[PDB]
């Protein structure tokens, strides 16, 4: 069961996600990626029900890309988060609700870094850090304990590592590897996977 | 001005008669049916050396056993070809067998008079298709060539030309055709005739040729295979 | 809670031979603990080369055979030939699946001749899964018949026996025996056995008496 | 059912059992669970027999249309996505399908798991069906990208076999296929009773 | 109908040489209440065909309306074709199946009797579209109490005269009055022959109560 | 002129020029003939060939086991109407488990084909049919027209030079009822032969034959299968 | 809804609405396309000049997706509708096939949109032709042209709009393996081709390039008049 | 011009498309109805355009309900479509109200349907006139006639088609109020023979139907022997 | 009905759309309306046609419309048509704000309305907006 985490520093956002795709009692994939690139400076991280997660994430992705092609510049993180929200809320009482939980991470030339949290009901909250999954229950207090708004990117990767080590120790599920990426003024960077 | 479904005093639909005239603006295409297979040959009609000849496709595969040659307003042919393709795949889906050439031709021909402006969907067909088609293939009846025009009339032919020089080409076909003719003779015959009727000097880039045979699937001739056949002619 | 289904019983069987196919069924039509009629066979002629057996909910048996009959004519009209055994089977698969969310409560077995004149059997589940078999039992007593056929036609679990071709006269003698055995133990199977033999010469019919209790 | 597939240096191995069941009644021992979508693409079937065979046949139709319209072989990614998008509309309606889409295209050997819950994932090895857990154990202890061809055939065969032994719902025969760069080949069909004789 | 309201009980039918006879009591019951004690549950469809209905009486009246109007529509054409008993039976099979398949059945079980071209026709159709033909029929409790007597007679003698079929129907109606708590001793008998369809009634059966004094 | 483009426009003489024009489509079709005896209904058609290397257009179509048609006029309209007839026949077998009576089918065609003659932007059907059938009332030959009117016939011919064929059929019709099948088909073939230029003859390439009756489902004879009927026009 | 049949046949097989739409294309500004070896270049005329214009707002060269772009000639409002439809479609393709479109796919899509508006009630045809360029997954460069009828072909080089006849004549004599051996010469071939028809040369040529993978670069006036001088002084010699 | 559409009045307030449709009726051969003491009798001059047609082909007398007959003149395919409208209106009346449609109400309903085709460019007026006849003990004998404008009136006697006036002048000679249907059929046959122009049109069939006390209120074809006697009376009366 | 249809959405023989051109003639007769961009702002200045002595002066302008928080327009042509378009402009701008929670960029608003105007020249058989 799926884990997402985001940490926003002064000029970057760091994100990570587990790499497991599971089914019944087996891990069926150990290099799964739960991140979707929306634009040069926007990642959507999406978990939840099978089928709804990809269908929803890719629809949003394609529409964000379309906006870029029509207009010549990109949606800001905030505008993308609100677009994501409107779609999810608008479907909530429809014949096709999407059962998805999301983080949206982004860097805007003028607003700086942003991290947004959304649940399946489509409540949207901006946050300095956030997490989804059962794993969030064991890691949010580690983030409250050690996060500061000026946290450097090296220390954010350390803080991330403390959370991921806590899942190894204390969580009942076998989540042995995580995708890590950072977003800043120069776009989206892949970091090394954190593995156990 | 009158509606698109108006009859003339001779009992023809004006729009169909005018669609039939548009076929005469097309390049010449030829089909010949033999006991060893059918061949389809068509003049490309290159208008500039800057054009890529391989982007002119006037012969297309419908299914492995069925090809189609077209003449007239080529853009109109796209929905007809697509419909032939979808129908053969539906028939395979439902019945787990190949659709006969006659049956494909029939299914397409049921589109022909489906135009008009006050029975139908919010923007349905406003006019007939300006296209004639030769369907050539092999089914359990053996090799077969069928012709269809914008009236929706379709019929089997032993050999048939369509397009601009079709009279002319059809006379030469009467002259050379026989029921026991081989496929290789039909190929040569159809290129000799294209060569007569074409304004440009025939060569291996300004024509296309395809065959279907009881042995073998729809086959578009490559440049090199065209060049080989062109030597004798 | 009106139920749209009821179970009406019936046992079907088909056997492919080298140059024949047998389709057989009992003729009892039941409901609850009652018999509706002793003379309701479960086999229906489709073409000169193809017979279908249908059991289960009789309301759906009737409807589905009428739909098949209409679709055979429609095919013949648009393609100018009779449907083959194989094409009938592929078609039936799609007709069954069209009701995937309110199924035809029918077990189908097609018996006939293929395009080389060999015996062909196709067996179906109610929503349209199918395959070609060498023989197959269906319906109420299928679990009683199928093992005997596995053993005696398929030669399964036997050592030291020559795998000879199945003659018509042995297949017939098998078909009568398994139904007689089924009528001993399945309450739904009884009254009479109807056998259709499909060969190049056409389709012929035998009927054998079964127990009436 | 037990089905499995794995990518390796020489393509993709695909294997299945052949049993169908209606509750605990064995309805067939001779089901073909590997569907030939085209000469370069296989699908496997596990779950509802009608559901798998309908939707995979429909996938075959659509792949063929695609090929006629675009004048090129469909990619394994695109085939698997067509299937995923077709079944997604039906989630919640009780479809039961677990499929592997197995080919070789311009990205090389290709393997995707697709099911009626809406999953679609690429990967190196998968097993699907009620016997999958048994197959995983054996497949996982023997698998390597650098398996020789015959070692790979041996592994697939043995994994399905072991699943047929533990799982009441898997049996019959082991049917084995190999997707190579110039097309798939059917490699063998071995009855489980004959494989038992051999493995002891 | 989801919930039947006023209902009728068994309908009987038996073929005889030169025709068919059907029987049905004249009762519409409302639960256990014998509410409407003089209603006909038999319809003359046309000259060759008659219909008896069990189950919901309003649904029967709707079928009567629809089928009656169909026969009128056909007679307007005056073209030498009429619906046979078999055709009517087919139509009814389809109508009932179709209503079942919309999860909104017509809550009836019917017996179609007819005579056409020298053949007796007797057919059953139920609310689910289950339909078949047989030399005798009995819906409801008739299936348990009447049909055994019918079939036992028919085995010993498959071809009955008109007066034998009629005596046999009277015996079955008596048994039903004894043993079906929703029956009533007031019934109609309808007969179809070469000459057409006749409906007789109201009829009653004699009953014997001697067993009331054989308890001690 | 102002009255001849729209099927909704009555002329001042109480005519509809679009209906009349649609009837011209039938007069220019190749001839066909229909006739009947006490027990069989026969259709005979001439097939026109576009070139010496073309097959010859289909003129006779299967509707149901007891019904076939012959066509003259726009082929696409013939197929549309034939498909409607097929479907009405399938419906009657599905619902009533018996063949649709031929005259009821023909009433259906009349009602169907009338509708577009009264609505703006629609057009008549540009096809005439001869309909051969057998039912409880015996054999039938009916004729349908683009006007939506239809006719119950002892015999009939429509298409080009069909007047000759009608004259022949009037001349011999008192014989038709008592003819055996062979006689009846020959009479159909001779009527059809009257429609031809003096040079030309009936051949196995240009003649098509349809037969239905008491003992015989609707059957089409083409190509080599017509040779028996053509021999002994003696 | 309005269902009038707008595009109909006339005697002798003409579709007058389509021919009239082709007249609108001919009054549009000249557009030119050349397919290089590892580059593709579009250039377009004018259209009106005018010092008070914001130049950014009237480009006739448009990205459809990262790997495909287009120029058009004809009715600019009509073009905008086609361009936005093609952009939506590129995103459907990426959705359902997870590859970018080929240039041929999107060309085929545009062409069949155009064909449909010649055969559907209530609509007139689009008054545009388009030159569509880019690269396929395997690196092959591509130039396609569509016209109002819905016909489309691939070209080594081509022009549409006013003066297309003479610009095509020039390309026919000047398009050789030499003239496209490099990027600069390919770009120069387009400018020379325009400079034949371009009123007050030039000044008002807009130009854009697409390199294998590297995505659409529009050249700025400073970068253009560099090539203009570099070609004009070579033609003295 | 002012005569192309039923949605266009002329400057004198006429609807020429309706008047042209009426001309179609006036070109057709003649049909008559007569109401009498105990029912209504219809007769039609049915012109035989070819000897190849069967006796009975192209009927102009229809049953629209078991108690209602219809007699037509004009474009026959339009008349048949109107017969089907009338049939459906009768059928739907019985289904909704539970009894046989009264004649006058049936006439007024189909008249309004006819009238609806005289307002619009989207459709053309029916090219037919028709009579409706019935009888019941409660309502007596009733004969209505409806024309292409949709006007509907009741009549003692009525004629439509091309010898309309010649027919009416003969019908006026009868005291139809005091005559029975059996006497009237002969007079109907007689009048059709009077107004038939044997020079201009060579061959016709007489078609006869009736509804009255003698048919128990059912609309029926006149039996063959009565029709033959009536023709013979008419023919010898022509003398 | 084909006789009465004036065919507002078809090409003329030179590839022109006459209704569009005729509409542009109506505009050329309306009040003069100019726009001027500066470094610190933008302006609209328009001729008033509503100048009769007895007019009552009840709105804040005659031809200047606020579209949203950051935009305004002026118009030349048929006034009632302008009321329809400006109302549609306000709707588009609020649909965008709803969806993205930021104001519509200027050129995207203009483009969105222009696609409506374009559609009126291509299908529907209606007169364009003047
Ligand atoms: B396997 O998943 O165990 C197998 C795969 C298919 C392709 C054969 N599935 C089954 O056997 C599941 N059974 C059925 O779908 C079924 C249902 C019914 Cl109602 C009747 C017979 C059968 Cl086989
Ligand atoms: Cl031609
Ligand atoms: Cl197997
Ligand atoms: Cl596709
Ligand atoms: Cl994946
Ligand atoms: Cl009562
Ligand atoms: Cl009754
Ligand atoms: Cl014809
Ligand atoms: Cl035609
Ligand atoms: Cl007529
Ligand atoms: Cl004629
Ligand atoms: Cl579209
Ligand atoms: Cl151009
Ligand atoms: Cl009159
Ligand atoms: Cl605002
Ligand atoms: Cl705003
Ligand atoms: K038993
Ligand atoms: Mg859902
Ligand atoms: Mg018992």
């Amino acid at each position: 069961m799926e884990y997402l985490i985001g940490i926003q520093g002064p000029d970057y956002v760091l994100v990570a996600s587990d790499r497991v795709a599971a089914s019944n009692i087996v891990q069926m994939k150990d290099d799964h990626d739960k991140m979707f690139k929306m634009s040069e400076k926007i990642l959507l991280l999406c978990v939840g029900e099978a089928g709804d997660t990809v269908q929803f994430a890719e629809y949003i992705q394609k529409n964000v890309q379309l906006y870029k092609m029509r207009n010549g510049y990109e949606l800001s993180p905030t505008a993308a988060a609100n677009f994501t929200r409107r779609n999810l809320a608008d479907c909530l009482r429809s014949r096709t609700p999407y059962h998805v939980n999301l983080l949206l991470a982004g860097y805007d030339e003028h607003e700086g870094p942003a991290l947004y949290y959304m649940d399946y009901l489509a409540a949207l909250a901006k946050a300095p850090f956030a997490a989804h999954g059962y794993g969030a229950f064991l890691t949010l207090s580690i983030l409250d304990r050690y996060y500061t708004p000026t946290i450097s990117r090296e220390r954010a990767v350390e803080l991330l590592r403390k959370c991921l080590e806590e899942l190894q120790k204390r969580f009942i599920l076998n989540l042995p590897t995580f995708s890590v990426r950072i977003i800043d003024k120069n776009g989206i960077h892949d970091l090394d996977n954190i593995s156990f | 001005d009158r509606g698109v479904n108006t009859f003339s005093p001779e009992g023809r639909l004006f729009q169909v008669e005018y669609a039939i005239e548009a076929i005469k603006l097309g390049s010449t295409a030829i089909g010949i049916q033999t006991s060893e297979g059918v061949c389809l040959a068509v003049e490309k009609r290159i208008t500039s050396p800057l054009m890529e000849p391989s982007s002119i496709e006037k012969i297309v595969e419908i299914d492995a056993h069925i090809g189609c040659a077209m003449s007239g307003l080529i853009a109109d042919a796209k929905t007809l070809i697509d419909k032939a393709r979808v129908e053969t795949q539906n028939h395979w889906f439902t019945y787990n067998e190949t659709m006969t050439v006659e049956s494909v031709t029939q299914a397409v021909s049921n589109l022909a008079l489906q135009f008009g402006e006050e029975d139908a969907d919010p923007g349905a067909m406003s006019r007939p298709f300006g296209v004639a088609l030769l369907f050539g293939g092999v089914d359990e009846k053996g090799p077969q060539l069928f012709h269809m025009d914008p009236s929706g009339t379709f019929v089997q032919c032993d050999a048939r030309a369509i397009g601009s020089a079709s009279e002319g080409a059809q006379s030469s076909l009467q002259e050379v055709y026989h029921k026991s003719m081989t496929l290789k003779e039909a190929i040569k015959s159809s290129l000799i005739i294209l060569k007569q009727v074409m304004e440009e000097k025939l060569n291996a880039t300004n024509i296309e040729l395809a065959t279907v045979q009881p042995g073998q699937n729809f086959h578009m001739f490559t440049k090199e295979e065209l060049e080989e056949v062109i030597k004798d002619i | 809670r009106f139920s749209p289904y009821v179970f009406n019983g019936g046992t079907i069987l088909a056997i492919a031979g080298e140059d024949f196919a047998i389709v057989a069924s009992d003729t009892r039509l039941s409901e609850g603990f009652s018999i509706h009629t002793r003379d309701s066979p479960k086999c229906y002629k489709l073409t000169d080369k193809t017979v279908i057996g249908c059991s289960g909910f009789h309301g759906d048996c009737l409807t589905l055979t009428k739909i098949i009959e209409a679709r055979l004519k429609m095919y013949k009209h648009s393609n100018n030939k009779a449907m083959t055994t194989g094409a009938i089977a592929a078609m039936l698969s799609t007709i069954l699946y069209s009701r995937r969310f309110f199924p035809y409560y029918v077990y189908n077995i097609i018996g006939g001749l293929d395009e080389e004149g060999k015996g062909a059997v196709y067996s179906f589940d109610p929503v349209g899964s199918y395959q070609r078999d060498s023989f197959k039992a269906g319906g109420s007593a299928s679990a009683m018949l199928q093992p005997l056929l596995d053993n005696q036609v398929g030669f399964k679990n036997m050592q030291n026996v020559e795998h000879v071709p199945l003659s018509l006269d042995r297949a017939m003698r098998l078909v009568k025996d398994v139904f007689i055995s089924a009528a001993e133990r399945d309450v739904y199977t009884g009254d009479a056995l109807r056998i259709c033999i499909v060969t190049k010469e056409g389709i012929r019919e035998e009927t054998v008496s079964l127990r009436k209790d | 059912t037990t089905t499995l597939a794995f990518k390796f240096r020489h393509g993709v191995i695909v294997a299945a059992d052949s049993r169908a069941t209606a509750g605990a009644y064995i309805a067939s021992q001779t089901v073909k669970k590997v569907i030939e979508i085209n000469p370069y693409l296989l699908g496997t079937m596990a779950g509802g027999a009608a559901d798998c065979s309908f939707w995979e046949r429909l996938l075959a139709r659509q792949c063929r249309i695609y090929e006629l319209r675009n004048k090129e072989r469909i990619s394994v990614a695109a085939a698997s996505k067509l299937l995923a998008n077709m079944v997604y509309q039906y989630k919640g309606m009780g479809l039961s399908m677990g499929t592997m889409i197995c080919g070789w295209d311009k990205r090389g050997p290709g393997l995707y798991y697709v099911d009626s819950e809406g999953n679609r994932i690429s990967g190196a090895t998968f097993s699907v069906g009620s016997g999958s857990v048994y197959a995983y154990g054996v497949m996982d202890r023997g698998y390597s990208y650098d398996l020789e061809v015959e070692q790979a055939y041996d592994l697939a065969r043995r994994a399905i076999y072991q699943a047929t032994y533990r799982d009441a719902y898997s049996g019959g025969a082991v049917n084995l296929y190999h997707v190579r760069e110039d097309g798939w080949i059917r490699v063998s069909s071995d009855n489980v009773a004959d494989l038992h004789e051999k493995y002891s | 109908t989801q919930n039947p309201m006023v209902t009728g009980t068994s309908v009987l039918g038996v073929k005889f040489e030169g025709g068919v006879v059907i029987a049905a009591d004249m009762l519409g019951s409302y639960g256990s209440l014998a509410r409407f004690r003089n209603i006909s549950r038999i319809m003359r469809v046309n000259n060759s065909t008659m219909l008896g209905a069990s189950g919901d009486y309003a649904d029967f009246q709707y079928l009567k309306q629809v089928l009656g109007q169909m026969v009128i529509d056909e007679e307007l054409l005056g073209d030498g074709h009429s619906y046979s008993p078999r055709a009517i039976h087919s139509w009814l099979t389809r109508a009932m199946y179709s209503r079942r398949s919309k999860m909104n059945p017509l809550w009836n079980t019917m017996v179609i009797g007819g005579y056409a071209d020298g053949e007796s026709f007797l057919g059953y159709v139920d609310m689910l579209g289950v339909a078949y033909e047989a030399p005798s029929l009995a819906t409801g409790y008739g299936a348990y109490l009447a049909q055994p007597l019918l079939r036992e007679v028919l085995e010993k003698q498959p071809v009955l005269s008109q007066t034998e079929a009629r005596d046999l129907v009277e015996r079955c109606m008596r048994v039903l009055y004894y043993r079906d708590a929703r029956s009533y001793n007031r019934f109609q008998i309808a007969t179809v022959t070469e000459k057409g369809v006749e409906i007789e009634g109201p009829l009653s059966t004699e009953t014997n109560w001697d067993i009331a004094h054989m308890i001690s | 002129n102002q009255y001849d483009n729209d099927v909704t426009v009555w002329s001042p003489q109480g005519r509809i020029h679009q209906i009349e024009y649609a009837m011209e489509a039938v007069k220019q079709g190749s001839a066909t003939v229909g006739l009947k005896s006490k027990t069989h209904a026969v259709l005979v058609a001439l097939k026109r060939a576009q070139s010496e290397l073309a097959a010859h257009q289909k003129k006779i179509l299967h509707v149901d086991n007891h019904i076939g048609i012959s066509i003259a006029g726009l082929t696409a309209d013939a197929r549309l109407l034939c498909n409607f007839m097929r479907q009405e026949c399938l419906d009657s077998r599905f619902v009533f488990d018996r063949p649709l009576p031929v005259s009821r089918l023909v009433s259906l065609i009349g009602s169907k084909t009338q509708i577009p003659t009264q609505r703006y932007g629609r057009r008549p059907y540009g096809v005439g049919l001869l309909i051969a059938g057998y039912d409880d009332m015996g054999p039938h030959i009916f004729q349908t027209c683009p006007s939506a009117n239809y006719f119950d016939c002892r015999a009939m011919s429509i298409g080009a030079r069909s007047q000759s064929a009608r004259t022949y059929l009037e001349r011999h019709m008192s014989e038709f009822m008592e003819c055996n099948l062979n006689e009846l088909v020959k009479h159909g073939l001779r009527a059809l032969r009257e429609t031809l230029p003096a040079e030309q003859d009936l051949t196995t390439k240009n003649v098509s034959i349809g037969i239905v009756g008491k003992d015989l489902e609707f059957t089409i004879y083409d190509d080599d299968d017509v040779s028996p009927f053509l021999e002994g026009l003696e | 809804s309005y269902d009038r049949a707008i595009t109909v046949f006339s005697p002798d097989g003409h579709l007058f609405q389509v021919e009239y739409a082709q007249e609108a294309v001919k009054k549009g500004s000249t557009a030119v396309g050349v397919r290089g070896r590892d580059i593709v270049v579009l250039g377009v005329e004018k259209k009106s000049v005018a010092k008070l214009q914001d130049e950014r707002t009237v480009r006739k060269i448009c990205a459809l997706d990262d790997n495909v772009c287009m120029a058009f000639a004809g009715l600019t409002a009509d073009a905008r509708i086609v361009i936005n439809r093609a952009r939506v479609e590129c995103q459907s393709h990426r959705l359902t096939v997870e590859d970018p479109v080929t240039v041929e796919y999107i060309t085929r899509y545009i062409a069949s949109l155009k064909q449909r508006y010649t055969q559907s009630n209530g609509r007139r045809p689009f008054g545009i032709s388009a030159l569509i360029v880019g690269f396929d997954f395997d690196g092959t460069p591509r130039l396609y042209q569509t016209d109002p009828s819905g016909t489309y072909h691939a070209w080594k080089a081509n022009a549409i709009g006013r003066g297309a006849k003479s610009v095509r004549e020039f390309l026919e004599k000047n398009y050789t393996d030499e003239a496209i051996e490099t990027d600069d010469l390919t770009i120069k071939l387009v400018i020379k081709a325009l400079l034949e028809v371009v009123q007050s040369g030039g000044k008002n040529i807009e130009l854009a390039v697409m390199r294998r993978d590297q995505s659409l670069k529009i050249l700025n006036p400073e970068e253009i008049e560099k090539y203009v001088a570099e070609i004009e002084k070579e033609k003295e010699e | 011009g002012y005569d192309l559409s039923a949605s266009t009045f002329s400057p004198d307030g006429r609807v020429f498309q309706v008047e042209y449709a009426m001309k179609a009726v006036e070109n057709s051969s003649t049909a008559i109805g007569i109401r009498c003491k105990d029912g209504v009798v219809f007769g039609v001059e049915k012109l035989v355009l070819s000897k190849l047609y069967e006796e009975g082909s192209n009927k102009r007398l229809f049953n629209v309900d078991r108690h209602v007959g219809m007699a037509v003149a004009g474009l026959l395919a339009d008349a048949r479509s109107l017969a089907d409208i009338a049939r459906e209106e009768a059928s739907n009346f019985r289904s909704n109200f539970g009894y046989n449609i009264p004649l006058k109400h049936l006439a007024d309903r189909v008249a309004m349907y006819v009238h609806a085709y005289t307002l619009y460019s989207a459709v053309r007026p029916f090219g037919c006139s028709f009579m409706l006849g019935s009888y019941s003990v409660n309502d007596g004998a009733q004969l209505y006639m409806i024309d292409p404008s949709g006007v509907s009136y009741g009549y003692w006697g009525c004629a439509i088609g091309k010898a309309r006036q010649a027919a009416k002048t003969e019908i006026e000679k009868l005291q139809m109020k005091e005559m029975t249907c059996r006497d009237i059929v002969k007079e109907v046959a007689k009048i059709i023979y009077i107004v038939h122009d044997e020079v201009k049109d060579k061959a016709f069939e007489l078609e006869l139907s009736w509804v009255g006390e003698l048919t128990n209120g059912r609309h029926e074809i006149v039996p063959k022997d009565i029709r033959e006697e009536a023709e013979k009376y008419a023919k010898e009366s022509l003398k | 009905s084909r006789r009465y249809d004036s065919r507002t959405t078809i090409f003329s023989p030179e590839g022109r759309l006459y209704q569009v051109e005729y509409a542009m003639e109506a505009i050329g007769h309306a009040g003069t309306c100019l726009g001027i961009l500066a470094n610190d702002g933008v302006l609209l200045a328009a001729e008033r046609r509503n100048i009769h002595k007895l007019l009552d002066e009840v709105f804040f302008s005659e031809k200047i419309y606020k579209l949203n928080e950051d935009m305004a327009c002026s118009v030349a042509g048929i006034t009632s048509d302008a009321n329809v378009l400006t109302n549609e402009l306000r709707l588009i701008a609020q649909r965008y704000l709803l969806q993205y929670q930021e104001p519509i960029p200027c050129e995207q608003l203009v483009t969105a309305l222009c696609d409506i105007k374009q559609a009126y020249t291509q299908f529907g058989g209606k007169r364009p907006f003047g």
